[PDB]
Order: C-alpha cells, then sequence, then structure tokens
C-alpha cells in the first residue's frame, strides 16, 4: 500500500479492542450469576452477554 | 526460604513435576514483552555500531527475537512452577496444622458496630 | 535544633507505639 | 536566542580529582 | 486573522451543516421514541432503555 | 483500556517511520483520532465506574483527566513545533517520542486499579518530563532547584512508597475497588500521623502546596511550551487525583490533620494570587496563577465533601484548559519577542486584534467568568468550604478579587496601552496559532453547556 | 580570545519566502496540508462530532431514569399514605444494636 | 405529558373577560394575530412530524432493578454481596436526591402559580418539603465525599443509640 503508515494508529485501536473483547471472556465467571441480573436464558441464546 | 524444597533433587531447572503444569502459549504476554526486548537489542546492537538501525541486519535482529524469546519461555516455565510450589505448599501446610487457621466466624452488618466518623 | 528534636521526638514514638529498627526476622 | 549549553566555565567543575 | 476565521468557519461548517441535517431529519423521519411497559417475558436490549435514536445508537454500537 | 494504549504505543513507529517533512502532520493526525477516540469513556454509570479490567478501570473522576491527556498531545505537538524547526530530525522524532511516551505513562496512571502501579506509573511520568524540560529548555540554571527536588524525593515519594507497602501487608491489597469495601478507620495515633503524613505529602508537593510551590515557577520557565503546557494540564491534576483516591484510606484522621495544610492553601491563594501582581515575568506570573487555583483544589479534597470534589475536579479540567491556553499566548510572544518580560511588548491590539481576543477570552476564564466550568469548580469549593467555616469566604472573595486583578494586568499591560516602538519583528498571527487558542478555548466553551461530564464521581 | 564559535542564527520569518505561510512549515505543500489536517481532525472531526456524541450520552450516570423512577415512587407512596422517605435507609428491625 | 398527581395542579380558575370600557384593547387582536399567524403553521409542521413518528412507532423501557440484599445482611469483608448492597444503596440514593428535587419543583411551583397568597396556600406542600428534607439529611447527611453503605449504616446505628438513650431517659 501506497500509504500504509496511515494504518499504524486505526489497526492499532481495533486489536487493542480486539484485546478487551479478550479480556472480557476472561472475566465472565458471574456471567448471569449476579443478584441483579440473574435470568433464565431466551430461546437461540447461549451468553447474556460476549 | 524454600531452600529446603529443591535439595532433595538439587540443580533441576525444570523437575518432572513441572510438566503436570500448564506451559504457557507462545502468545504469552510476558513472553510477548520479552520477544520486545530482543527487538530493543537489535536495534541497540546496530545503534552502537553505526548501522542503520531499522535495516541492517534483520537476520541478526531475528536472531535476537528468537534467542530472547527462547531463554524467556523456559524462563516463564520455571516462573510458574515456582509459584505453583509456593501455592502447594501453602496449602498442604494449612491442611496438616487446622488448629492455625480457625475458620472464624463470619459476622454480618447487622452486628457489626462501626463507628460513625461524620464530615461536618 | 530541627533534626535533633524530630530524630528525638521518633525516637520516643518508636519507644511508645513499639517500633523495630532492627526487627527479627518472622516471615 | 538559542539553547544555552555548557561553556568552559561549566565544564571545568568536573575535570579535578574531586567534585 | 480574517483567513484564520474564514477557515475556522469552513472547517467547522464542513461537519457541522451535514450533522445539523441529519439530526433534523433523525428527529423530524426516524423521531423520539415513545415510553411502555416491559412485556412479560419480553427482556430488552440494553440500547433499548434510552429514548432518543442516537443515544440508541451510541449504546448499541459503542457502549 | 487497551484500546487507548495501544494506538499510543503505536505512536511510536508512527512516528520514527515518517517521511521527514511528515511527522508532524502524522503525529498531529493520529492523535487527533485517538483524542477522537478517548470520548468512549463517557460510558460512566450511577452507581458503578467503569472497570474494564483487572488492571485499569475508570469513573468519572479519571476520565476527564484521561479526555484532557489525550486532547493535550496534538496541542502539544501544534506548539512545539514552530521553536523546533532547525532542530536534527532525529532530535525532534526524540522529542514527539517523550510526548508519547508521557502520554502513555499518564494514561494509565488515571486508570490504575492498584494503588503501587498508580505509583509506578506517577514516578515514570516524572522522567520524559524531566528530559522534555532539560533537553528543549532553551537555557538551564538550576543550581537551587536541585535540592528541592532532593527535598521532593525526600518528604514525598519515598513515604508514600513505603506507606503504600505498609497497606499492601496490613490489608492484603492496594486495589482501589476492594480498597473501597476493606477500608478501616484510621483512628488517632502517632503512627497512623506519620502515615497521614507519607500518603499526602508527595501529592501535595504535586498539587503544589504554598510553601512547596518552589519547584513550579522555575520548572514552568525554565521548559519549552510542550512541558509547560502539559505540567499546568496534567501534572499538577495526578497530585489531586492521587489525592481524592488515598483519602479514602486516610478516614477519620483527615477530620483532624487537614487543618494545618488547609491554612497553608487558605493564606498561600491570597499570597501567591498577590505575587501575581508583582511578576516581570510573565510564565511565572502563569505559574504563581496555577499554585493559586490548585490551593482550592487543595481545600477541596481535604475538607471532602461531595460539592468539594465536584468543584475540585471541574476546578481541575478548566484549570488545565485555561493555563495551558495562557501559557500559550506567552509563547506566542516570546516566539516574537524573544524574551519573556512582560513589560518588554505592550499595546498588542494595536498590532494582533484576534490574538487579543484571544487574550481577553483566556483571562475572562482565568478569573472564573461565569458559566464557565473555571466559575463553577470556583463556585462549587467556594459554597463546600463556606459550609466548612463561614469566615473562609473573606479568604474566597479576596481571592477573587485579587484573582482578577492580575488577570486584566495581564491583559492590560500586554495588550493595551501604547505599543513598544523599538520592537518591529511582531508578525501577524499564524494560523497554526490561533488554532493552537482555539483548541484550548472553544473545548473550554463548550464545556460550559454540558458540564456534568466534568463533575467526578459523585455527582 | 574565547573558543570557536558558530554566531548566533537570526530568527527567521515564515512570510518572506511565503506570504501565504500557515506557520505550521516553511514547506508551503507541507504547510497546507498540515493546516488541513489541523483544521479538518481537530475541528471537523473532534469538536463537531464530540459535542455530537457528548450531546447525545445515553443518559449519562443515569440521571433521567432517576427522575422518572422518582416519579414512579412517589406515585406509590402518596398514592398508600405512606411517608415520602423515611428517616431511616434501612429497616431497624433487622439491626442489632450494641446493648448497655 | 406527565403525571398528574406527582406534579400536582389544581384547578384552574380564570375569570371572564368583562369588557368595561370602549376602548378596544390591543391584546385580543394580537392574540388573533398569534393565533393565525404562529399557532397554525407550527400546528401543521408538528402534525406533519406527528405523521412521521406514526410510520415508525417503536419503544423503550424504564429500567428496574430487582433488590438485591441489603448492607445489613452482607457479610464483612464479603464484596460480592457488599458490592451489590452498594450499588444498591448507591441507586437508592439517586432516586432520594430526585424525590427531593421533585419535592423543590412542587414548592417553587406553589409559591408562583400561588403568587402573594403563597404563604396561606401552600402549606401542605412546604410541611411535605420540611418532612422529605428531614428525612434526607437524617438518611444521607454529613457521610463525606467518600461516602457508601457502611457510612450511611454506622450514621442509622448512631442516630439509633441516640433515639433509644432518648426512650430511656423519658422513662
Ligand atoms: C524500541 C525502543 C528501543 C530502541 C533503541 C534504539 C533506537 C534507535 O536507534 O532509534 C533510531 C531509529 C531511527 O534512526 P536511524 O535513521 O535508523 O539512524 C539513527 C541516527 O543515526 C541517529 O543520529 P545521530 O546519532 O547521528 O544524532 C542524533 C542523536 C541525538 O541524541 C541526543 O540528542 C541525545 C539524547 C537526548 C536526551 C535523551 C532523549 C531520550 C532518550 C532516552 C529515553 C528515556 C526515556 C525512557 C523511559 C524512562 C527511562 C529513562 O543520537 C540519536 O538520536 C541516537 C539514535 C537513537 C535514539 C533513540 C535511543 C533510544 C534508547 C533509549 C530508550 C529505550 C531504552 C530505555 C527504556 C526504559 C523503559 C521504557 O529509530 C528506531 O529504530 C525507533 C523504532 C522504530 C520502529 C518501531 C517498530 C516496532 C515493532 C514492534 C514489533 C516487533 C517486536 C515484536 C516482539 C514479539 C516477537 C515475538
Ligand atoms: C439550523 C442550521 C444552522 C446552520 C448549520 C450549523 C449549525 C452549527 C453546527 C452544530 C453541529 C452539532 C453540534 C452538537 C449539537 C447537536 C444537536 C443537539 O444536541 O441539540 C440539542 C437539542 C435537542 O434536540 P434533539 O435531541 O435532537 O430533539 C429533541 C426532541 O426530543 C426531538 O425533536 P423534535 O422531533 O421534537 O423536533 C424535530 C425538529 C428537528 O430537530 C432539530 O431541529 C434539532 C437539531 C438542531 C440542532 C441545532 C444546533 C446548532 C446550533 C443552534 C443555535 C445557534 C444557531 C445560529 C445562531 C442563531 C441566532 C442566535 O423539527 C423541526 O425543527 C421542525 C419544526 C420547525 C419549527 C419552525 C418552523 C415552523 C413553521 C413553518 C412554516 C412553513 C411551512 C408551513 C407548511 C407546512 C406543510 C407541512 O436541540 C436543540 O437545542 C435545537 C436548537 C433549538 C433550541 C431552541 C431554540 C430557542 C430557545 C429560546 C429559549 C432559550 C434560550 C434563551 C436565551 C436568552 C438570551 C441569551
Ligand atoms: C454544541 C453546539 C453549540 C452551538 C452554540 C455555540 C456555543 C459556544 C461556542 C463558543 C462561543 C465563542 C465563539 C467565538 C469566540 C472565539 C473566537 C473569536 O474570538 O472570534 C471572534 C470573531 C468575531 O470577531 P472579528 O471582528 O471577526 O475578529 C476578532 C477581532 O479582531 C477582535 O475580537 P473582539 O474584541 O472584537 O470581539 C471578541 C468578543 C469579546 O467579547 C467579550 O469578551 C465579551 C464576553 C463576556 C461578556 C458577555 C457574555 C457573558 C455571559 C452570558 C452569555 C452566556 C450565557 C447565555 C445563556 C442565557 C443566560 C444564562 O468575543 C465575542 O464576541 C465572542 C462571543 C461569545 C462569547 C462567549 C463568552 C466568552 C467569555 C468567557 C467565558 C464566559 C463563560 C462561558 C460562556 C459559554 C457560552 C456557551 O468570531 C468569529 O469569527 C467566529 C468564529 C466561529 C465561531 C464558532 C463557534 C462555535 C465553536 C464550536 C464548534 C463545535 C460545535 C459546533 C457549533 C458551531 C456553531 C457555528
Ligand atoms: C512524610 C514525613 C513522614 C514519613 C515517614 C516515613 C514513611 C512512613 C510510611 C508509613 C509507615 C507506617 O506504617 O508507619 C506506622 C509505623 C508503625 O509501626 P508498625 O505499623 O510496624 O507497628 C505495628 C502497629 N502498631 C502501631 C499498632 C503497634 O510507623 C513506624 O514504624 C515508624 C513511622 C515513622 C518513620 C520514621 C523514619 C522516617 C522519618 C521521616 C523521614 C521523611
Ligand atoms: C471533557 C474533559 C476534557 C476537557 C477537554 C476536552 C477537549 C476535547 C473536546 C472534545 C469535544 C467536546 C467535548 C465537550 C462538548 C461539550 C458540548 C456539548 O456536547 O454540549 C451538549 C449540549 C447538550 O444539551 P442538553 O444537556 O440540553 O442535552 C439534552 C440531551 N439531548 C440532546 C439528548 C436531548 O448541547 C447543547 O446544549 C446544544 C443545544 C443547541 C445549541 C446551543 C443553542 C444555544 C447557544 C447559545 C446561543 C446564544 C446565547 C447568548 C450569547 C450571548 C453572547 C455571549
Ligand atoms: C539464563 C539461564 C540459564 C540457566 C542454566 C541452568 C541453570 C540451572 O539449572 O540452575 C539450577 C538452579 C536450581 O538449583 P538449586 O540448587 O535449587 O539452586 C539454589 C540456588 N540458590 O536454577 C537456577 O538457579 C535458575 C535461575 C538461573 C538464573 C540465571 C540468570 C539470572
Ligand atoms: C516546611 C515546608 C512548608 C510547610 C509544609 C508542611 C510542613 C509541616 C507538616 C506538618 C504540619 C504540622 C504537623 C501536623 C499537625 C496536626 C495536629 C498535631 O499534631 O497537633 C500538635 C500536637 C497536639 O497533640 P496531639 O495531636 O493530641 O497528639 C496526640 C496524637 N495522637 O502537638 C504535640 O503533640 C506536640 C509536638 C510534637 C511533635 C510533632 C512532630 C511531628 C509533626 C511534624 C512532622
Amino acid at each position: 500500500r501506497d500509504h500504509w503508515i496511515h494504518v499504524l494508529v486505526p489497526v492499532g485501536f481495533v486489536f487493542g479492542y480486539y484485546l478487551d473483547r479478550k479480556n472480557d471472556e476472561k472475566l465472565a465467571a458471574f456471567r448471569n450469576k449476579s443478584l441483579l441480573y440473574k435470568r433464565e436464558l431466551k430461546p437461540q441464546e447461549e451468553v447474556t452477554w460476549k | 526460604m524454600m531452600t529446603g524444597r529443591q535439595a532433595r533433587a538439587p540443580l533441576q531447572f525444570l523437575p518432572d513435576e513441572a510438566r503436570s503444569l500448564p506451559p504457557p502459549k507462545l502468545t504469552d504476554p510476558r513472553l510477548a514483552y520479552i520477544g520486545f526486548l530482543g527487538y530493543c537489542s537489535g536495534l541497540i546492537d546496530n545503534a552502537i555500531r553505526r548501522r542503520p538501525v531499522l535495516s541492517a541486519g534483520l537476520h541478526r535482529q531475528f536472531l535476537y527475537i528468537t534467542s530472547f524469546v527462547f531463554v524467556g519461555y523456559y524462563l516463564l516455565k520455571r516462573q510458574d512452577y515456582m509459584y505453583a510450589v509456593r501455592d502447594h505448599d501453602m496449602f498442604s501446610y494449612i491442611k496438616s496444622h487446622p488448629e492455625d487457621f480457625p475458620e472464624k466466624d463470619k459476622k454480618t452488618y447487622r452486628e457489626v458496630f462501626e463507628e460513625f466518623h461524620p464530615v461536618r | 535544633c530541627a533534626y535533633m528534636g524530630l530524630t528525638a521526638a521518633l525516637v520516643k514514638m518508636g519507644q511508645l507505639e513499639g517500633w523495630k529498627v532492627f526487627a527479627e526476622p518472622k516471615v | 536566542a538559542r539553547q544555552w549549553q555548557p561553556d568552559v566555565e561549566w565544564a571545568e567543575q568536573y575535570g579535578g580529582a574531586v567534585m | 486573522d480574517k483567513r484564520f476565521l474564514k477557515l475556522l468557519r469552513f472547517y467547522i461548517l464542513l461537519t457541522g451543516i451535514p450533522v445539523v441535517i441529519g439530526i433534523t431529519l433523525i428527529n423530524v423521519f426516524i423521531g423520539e421514541a415513545e415510553l411502555a411497559e416491559i412485556p412479560e417475558g419480553y427482556v430488552p436490549e440494553h440500547w433499548e432503555y434510552f429514548k432518543h435514536p442516537i443515544s440508541r445508537w451510541i449504546a448499541r454500537t459503542f457502549f | 483500556m487497551l484500546k487507548y494504549i495501544i494506538p499510543t504505543m503505536m505512536l511510536m513507529p508512527l512516528t520514527w517511520l515518517s517521511k521527514n517533512s511528515m511527522i508532524w502532520i502524522n503525529t498531529t493526525l493520529h492523535s487527533l483520532l485517538i483524542s477522537l477516540t478517548s470520548l468512549l469513556l463517557l460510558n460512566q454509570f450511577g452507581d458503578n465506574s467503569l472497570n474494564f479490567s483487572l488492571t485499569f478501570f475508570s469513573d468519572s473522576l479519571s476520565t476527564p483527566l484521561l479526555i484532557l491527556t489525550m486532547w493535550l498531545l496534538p496541542l502539544m505537538l501544534m506548539a512545539s513545533q514552530h521553536h523546533l524547526s532547525k532542530e536534527n530530525l532525529a532530535r525532534k522524532k526524540l522529542f514527539i517520542s517523550m510526548l508519547i511516551l508521557l502520554q502513555l505513562f499518564l494514561i494509565m496512571t488515571f486508570t490504575a486499579t492498584e494503588l503501587i502501579f498508580f505509583y509506578i506509573m506517577f514516578e515514570a511520568t516524572l522522567v520524559p518530563t524531566l528530559i522534555i524540560i532539560t533537553r528543549w529548555g532553551n537555557q538551564t540554571e538550576r543550581l537551587n532547584a536541585g535540592l528541592y527536588f532532593l527535598f521532593y524525593t525526600l518528604a514525598g515519594s519515598l513515604p508514600l512508597l513505603v506507606a503504600l507497602i505498609y497497606i499492601q501487608n496490613t490489608m492484603g491489597s492496594l486495589n482501589f475497588l476492594i480498597l473501597q469495601y476493606w477500608v478501616q478507620p484510621m483512628p488517632n495515633s502517632w503512627s497512623n500521623t506519620f502515615m497521614w503524613l507519607a500518603c499526602m505529602m508527595a501529592f501535595m508537593v504535586k498539587m503544589p502546596l504554598y510553601g512547596l510551590h518552589l519547584w513550579l515557577p522555575k520548572a514552568h520557565v525554565e521548559a519549552p511550551i510542550a512541558g509547560s503546557m502539559v505540567l499546568a494540564a496534567i501534572l499538577l491534576k495526578l497530585g489531586g487525583y492521587g489525592m481524592m483516591r488515598i483519602t479514602l484510606l486516610l478516614n477519620p484522621i483527615t477530620d483532624f490533620m487537614a487543618y494545618p495544610f488547609i491554612m497553608l492553601s487558605l493564606w498561600g491563594m491570597i499570597m501567591t494570587s498577590s505575587i501575581c501582581l508583582r511578576q516581570t515575568d510573565l510564565k511565572s506570573l502563569i505559574a504563581y496563577s496555577s499554585v493559586s487555583h490548585m490551593a482550592l483544589v487543595i481545600v477541596a479534597i481535604l475538607i471532602q465533601t461531595p460539592w468539594s470534589y465536584m468543584g475540585a475536579t471541574a476546578l481541575m479540567i478548566a484549570h488545565g484548559l485555561t493555563s495551558s491556553m495562557l501559557f500559550c499566548l506567552a509563547n506566542s510572544n516570546y516566539e516574537r519577542v524573544h524574551s519573556r518580560t512582560m513589560i518588554l511588548a505592550r499595546g498588542l491590539q494595536t498590532l494582533l486584534p484576534l490574538m487579543a481576543a484571544w487574550w481577553l477570552l483566556a483571562s475572562l476564564t482565568n478569573l472564573a467568568l461565569p458559566p464557565s466550568i473555571n466559575l463553577i469548580g470556583e463556585l462549587f469549593v467556594v459554597m463546600s468550604t463556606f459550609s466548612w467555616s463561614n469566615i473562609t469566604i473573606i479568604l474566597m472573595g479576596l481571592n477573587m478579587v485579587i484573582t482578577a486583578l492580575y488577570s486584566l494586568y495581564m491583559l492590560i499591560t500586554t495588550q493595551r496601552g501604547k505599543h513598544t516602538h523599538h520592537i518591529n519583528n511582531i508578525l501577524p498571527s499564524f494560523t497554526r496559532e490561533n488554532a493552537l487558542m482555539s483548541l484550548h478555548m472553544l473545548p473550554l466553551l463548550l464545556l460550559s453547556l454540558n458540564p456534568k461530564i466534568i463533575l467526578g464521581p459523585l455527582y | 580570545l574565547r573558543w570557536q564559535e558558530d554566531p548566533e542564527p537570526e530568527d527567521e520569518n515564515l512570510y518572506e519566502k511565503n506570504p501565504d505561510s500557515h506557520g505550521y512549515d516553511k514547506d508551503p505543500a507541507v504547510d497546507v496540508w498540515n493546516m488541513r489536517v489541523v483544521f479538518f481532525f481537530g475541528f471537523s472531526i473532534v469538536l463537531v462530532l464530540g459535542s455530537t456524541f457528548v450531546a447525545y450520552l445515553p443518559d449519562y450516570r443515569m440521571q433521567e431514569w432517576a427522575r422518572r423512577e422518582a416519579e414512579r415512587l412517589v406515585k406509590y407512596r402518596e398514592a398508600h399514605g405512606l411517608p415520602l422517605m423515611e428517616s431511616n435507609c434501612f429497616d431497624p428491625s433487622k439491626i442489632q444494636l450494641p446493648e448497655d | 405529558s406527565w403525571d398528574k398527581d406527582v406534579y400536582p395542579e389544581p384547578p384552574r380558575r380564570t375569570p371572564a373577560p368583562s369588557p368595561q370600557t370602549s376602548l378596544p384593547n390591543p391584546i385580543t387582536y394580537l392574540t388573533k394575530a398569534f393565533d393565525l399567524l404562529v399557532d397554525r403553521p407550527v400546528t401543521l409542521v408538528r402534525e406533519f412530524i406527528e405523521r412521521q413518528h406514526a410510520k415508525n412507532k417503536y419503544y423503550y423501557y424504564h429500567r428496574e432493578f430487582r433488590r438485591v440484599p441489603d448492607i445489613t445482611e452482607c457479610h464483612e469483608k464479603d464484596v460480592l454481596c457488599m458490592f451489590e448492597a452498594e450499588m444498591q444503596w448507591k441507586r437508592d440514593y439517586k432516586v432520594d436526591q430526585e424525590i427531593v428535587n421533585i419535592i423543590q419543583e412542587r414548592l417553587k411551583a406553589c409559591q408562583q402559580r400561588e403568587g402573594e397568597s403563597h404563604r396561606q396556600n401552600c402549606a401542605k406542600e412546604l410541611q411535605q418539603f420540611t418532612q422529605v428534607v428531614k428525612a434526607y439529611q437524617d438518611r444521607y447527611h454529613d457521610l463525606g465525599a467518600h461516602y457508601s453503605a457502611r457510612k450511611c449504616l454506622a450514621k442509622q446505628k448512631q442516630r439509633m443509640l441516640a433515639e433509644r438513650k432518648a426512650t430511656k431517659e423519658a422513662a
């Protein structure tokens, strides 16, 4: 690409955002297990959040 | 502290029981930081000998990153092993001495009296 | 007048609250 | 107008045996 | 100074006028949502608790 | 927070792989994109803080300081690019790298979940700032400031380090989230008195405190413009942020340990404001104004009411923007007359009318003209300190006279009167300089419309 | 005499070689594109879309909800004859005081 | 509109137009000119906008927080439960703040709407305001800037010790 330097920070954003989602799965020990938002799962659904 | 533990089988960098522990992935962020230390070492090596820093010796920078990742992988395995041994000794000592770690009774805050200090 | 007095106050409060300078190894 | 740098007077303070 | 002020007004209006026209078109055609009771068995999404469509878009997309 | 740290780090290959005429444009563009990205931190809640991971979190205290930090980098790149034109390209990239590294340290200083990671990043911010001030400061004469930095290290950060390790041994953690629920009252004892001084004096020097402000009209003077911008805008506010975190653990002993230092600030803002009436150096005048405004933040944190914390964080954001703009105006005259003497170049409204309009607006925000957030912070601190003691309004209001007095004097001396005859290099205002003044002032004016995003976690 | 020193460089004027200089750079194409970058990604992007973002924040720190919830609860306890707010935040039956 | 119970408005009593003098007032002509020139085009544009609202009807919801256990029945230093208790307590703190704001809006609107007879005709709103401010002060004053459910519980316990001692010393 002739403008390959203008994608260092934006891909560096998205990858960073990617890792944030990657950490959320490591903090899902109380997904649908709190005393405030516990509920039965709707049909065609495996998790309450991702 | 733990020197009587690794005195029955001395001079073992990774013992046999260390193979029961999960090894670090190759995308371990600690190991990625060690590879970044290798890349910094390659840049400082090209800087101190007046080479083009980002250009010269790409095979040499590749061996710097490779060698630091290679050493750091086994260093992280030994690190994880020694913290696992620390927790194993801790838990087996608590289990073998129930008198020293009494299950202290959990009181809720309806019985706990805390002194209120007003901000005024 | 300053540092000697502050040090003597520190030694007094080490007598009071039990401050160890050459503390025995416990852990 | 430019940036100050050590002269001979500043530099000779670090050339003796002791500081 | 006048060149700076012309450039300031131009580069503000450059995305000011599309944003104002778009917000006007959203408030006229897409419009303000209505308060309603939560139905029996319907669990709303987190972005379905907000009134304005741009607020629903922000709460859905980014937050 | 890792969607902000990684673009800030990708500004390093962006600044070292850029073409030689393109390194300001690329870093300014991508740092403005990071500052636009920085608004995703406004996902705050009325009960819970925004808790990203084990390492990073953001309540409504850290969030506006983060947005101001990520906004300050493009402005510093604009302000510092003129006087680095004859610099070496590699030294210019080293300057930009130290700015990027300072932003990198700050944006994970404000989000530090645990307090010793806060300490590491907090004392990590001093090193790129030190190198920026002493390698690009245009003159270095620091015979008295070395001993003062030794006093900062002795009386400040090292007792904080020992105190935080002590809390780590006692409480078992230094997570601020855990310390919200495991906080014990810190009673009256001499051990707890030295504990309070250890937890507070580092942040007292960082604000700065009156009597401890001796570094700040030196370090602001001997610095480049980006260094003075980041000192006035962010690096003082680390002390206020750290006080608002560490005063959770210092209850209720704070309720009688605040009384000396409150006096040191309540009289201190009477003095330093008065000191601004006798300043020959304009940059020193803005420095003593920064002391005179951070004294109120010290008082508002030490009296620990809700209105005082709301006013203190609003005053921190507002004073960051305002004093950064004041240093940029001081540089926009220093780059022409090549001297910081405030009585040298006078009558500049005859020559630069739009720049004198920017001087007028920055002065009116400096003297807390309502409804600006300078006045909102000033006013809420004054209300809370009236609830503290009804006499302090005198020491508030008298300050609010003198704060007006040097604000317009700085306007009247530099911009009004007769122009100086023997100065003929007064060029018209570059579009860069007016853009810098507007990117300071227009966010500061827009925050008057919606101030609720800069009033902290207990709005 | 004193050492071999290069003389003090005079302060250049950016208007001499370029009367349309914005002050960003001495190369005019670089200067004008630096101006366009600063004005577009500063004013057209961050200020305008940023104020549009902040203005339509989805109930920043749940204030509006907290009013509307209050408009429920007052309506629940005006009608049932209750006082509008108790002097105790928690139930005084589930609290054990220290005896004397 | 809104709910007329939480925002009460007493029934309006306007007097009839009683023209005594023969000179025609300007206000009726200006009212008819405002009704023609201003009320009608604004009303037509609002009807167009409301038809476009009807062409896509979609709804939003008021979020409900079911009651989790409070700080009294949470164990000491058990952050998983007392976190829930703290979030519940903070939501109730902000809602109590908006209740106080509703009663203030009532008192101010009563004072203006009654005009000069505000002291005679707004005794009930002033009484409700005194009760809700006494309640909010007993519940949330003097906690500090680092307030929590523990500070509020300790203030409640100190107030209950004072009330029990005052009950004991009266007998
Ligand atoms: C305008 C362009 C100007 C140039 C462009 C550049 C502008 C600047 C760039 C700005 C870039 C964006 C910056 C961020 C802001 C974003 C917008 C935002 O947050 O808006 C907030 C806020 C919230 O709006 P929203 O959330 O979008 O919608 C609210 C509703 O829930 C939902 O909305 P809704 O559905 O209820 O309403 C929909 C609305 C569309 O929505 C909007 O307009 C909202 C978007 C406008 C935002 C504008 C902000 C820019 C700055 C404006 C102020 C400065 C302007 C310049 C200077 C003016 C002079 C000083 O529909 C209409 O407007 C249609 C009705 C028009 C009525 C007038 C004509 C009626 C008769 C027609 C007769 C002819 C036809 C007859 C035949 C018909 C046959 C069918 O919007 C406004 O504030 C709108 C501005 C007007 C407010 C009232 C103005 C008068 C107030 C006077 C008393 C108070 C002041 C007293 C001062 C005392 C002396 C000191
Ligand atoms: C989110 C959308 C919001 C839309 C609404 C906008 C909200 C506020 C935005 C900012 C407002 C100020 C903008 C202009 C000032 C800065 C530039 C300047 O100096 O230009 C001079 C120049 C006119 O002068 P010139 O003759 O051509 O050349 C200069 C002369 O050589 C030499 O100059 P000079 O000496 O002949 O004349 C300077 C004169 C000097 O006049 C003064 O110094 C008098 C000011 C103080 C006393 C009067 C105000 C007191 C407070 C009451 C009013 C506020 C509350 C009202 C509400 C109701 C009551 C509570 O200043 C003015 O005339 C400025 C008028 C506005 C002043 C605002 C208050 C500043 C005082 C300090 C802070 C006070 C508290 C905070 C206020 C916050 C307001 C929201 O203006 C322009 O060329 C305009 C440029 C474009 C302006 C765009 C404004 C919006 C920017 C935001 C972008 C993002 C949102 C999109 C909205 C886009 C809308 C188009
Ligand atoms: C924030 C911490 C860091 C600080 C530095 C930040 C630097 C980076 C900047 C990023 C972008 C900016 C962020 C802050 C934006 C703040 C502005 C904002 O969003 O406002 C929202 C506010 C929101 O108002 P609101 O609170 O009513 O919003 C209601 C909510 N909605 C829209 C969903 C229904 O926007 C407005 O107020 C716009 C209203 C229309 C425009 C204004 C009309 C009147 C203007 C004055 C007319 C003339 C008066 C007389 C003048 C006389 C002469 C003086």
